[PDB]
């Protein structure tokens, strides 16, 4: 069962995440994010470091890129 | 023919690894190691096919791919074998494996790009192409993002787990894999991934040269651990979906199963390896 959609503004960068099997994007560029069994979540940009929802990985990705665009 | 502890390096062994590292990087070689972790490690999922990592063929496929680069490395310079860092025991920035003579030093504040050493982005010889996104500079931030690498007695407590893994072989496994690898316990592994940070947070992670050092650390665990538990093998042994089976073979290369890469001394030794 999916986690919610989600659409922010995290440190001047917009986030948004949505059930595809999740898909989150970081000013419009897809960010790759890939959920454990227990539930957490990482993204490419943090893939040893697990967090609790797919918006806490876009929100470290934000933190991990400062400022940087990603890439697809 | 043998791995040593990066702390037990000559300055000649130091500077014949390091041009080396660079040599694959100027060829183009060094990038496409970093390309195929990344492909792994983006598809190795809980819930279906599962390879290189989050599985029990984590340790072997590490094996496998450290060993494809030693093997790079030798034939720039026969000479070199890859050393090991013990982060139990060299566990500051202050630590010569950091120093400029090595693999130098943490990122600055400002954008975590490391500023000394050989694969500083200044020295023109280490542009990270092979990336997640527009910063081509190797980055680091030792200890920022969580405050201590595992100790001693912690990595003790994982190599008295004598069972080498369990169903459902996954990230969520009890056993010694996944407590070396990290997502269950006190989290070896993949918490000196996050204490690095920079690329070797990353699914890119062999950017940094240190990749491969920690790496060597963690091959070096599983020969310990074996030594504790004679009595314990690779599992699982034939017939389970989307897991590398004892005897299966291994994608990328397809001709070697976990079974061909239990023994490591059909390798390489370790300057030192207690007996059982
Ligand atoms: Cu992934
Ligand atoms: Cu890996
Ligand atoms: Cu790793
Ligand atoms: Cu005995």
């Amino acid at each position: 069962a999916a986690p919610e959609s989600f659409d922010e503004v995290y440190k001047g960068r917009r986030i948004q995440g949505r059930p595809a099997g999740y898909e989150v994007f970081v000013d419009g560029v897809q960010l790759h994010v890939m959920r454990n069994a227990d539930g957490s979540w990482i993204s490419v940009v943090s893939h040893y470091d697990p967090v609790p929802t797919p918006r806490a990985a876009a929100r470290a990705a934000v933190d991990e890129l400062q400022g940087a665009p990603l890439l697809p | 023919t043998v791995r040593k502890n990066q702390a037990t390096l000559t300055a000649d062994e130091k500077r014949r690894f390091v041009a080396a590292v660079l040599e694959l990087k100027r060829s183009g070689r060094y990038d496409e190691f970093v390309r195929t972790h990344n492909e792994f490690i983006m598809s190795d999922t809980d819930s279906g096919e599962r390879t290189g990592h989050r599985s029990p063929s984590f340790l072997p496929w590490h094996r496998r791919f450290l060993l494809d680069f030693e093997q790079a490395l030798q034939s720039v310079d026969s000479s070199v074998t890859l050393p090991y860092w013990d982060w139990s025991a060299d566990r500051t920035v202050r630590a010569s494996l950091w120093a400029p003579d090595f693999l130098g030093g943490t990122g600055r504040s400002t954008d975590g790009r490391v500023m000394d050493g050989p694969f500083a982005a200044s020295t023109g010889n280490w542009p990270i192409n092979v990336r997640v996104d527009s910063r081509t500079y190797l980055r680091r931030s030792l200890g920022g993002s969580v405050a201590e690498l595992p100790t001693r007695a912690e990595v003790e407590s994982v190599l008295a787990i004598s069972a080498y893994d369990l169903p459902p072989y996954n990230s969520a496994s009890e056993g010694f894999r996944n407590h070396l690898e990290g997502w269950r316990g006190v989290n070896l592994h993949n918490r000196v991934h996050v204490w690095v940070g920079g690329q070797m947070a990353t699914g890119v992670s062999p950017n940094d040269p240190v990749f491969w050092l920690h790496h060597a650390y963690v091959d070096k665990l599983w020969a310990e651990w074996q030594r504790r538990h004679p009595d314990s093998a690779y599992v699982p042994t034939g017939g389970t979906p989307d897991v590398v089976d004892l005897n299966e073979t291994m994608k990328p290369w397809n001709t070697v199963r976990p079974a061909d890469l239990l023994d490591h001394t059909a390798y390489y030794t370790f300057d030192a390896l207690e007996h059982h």
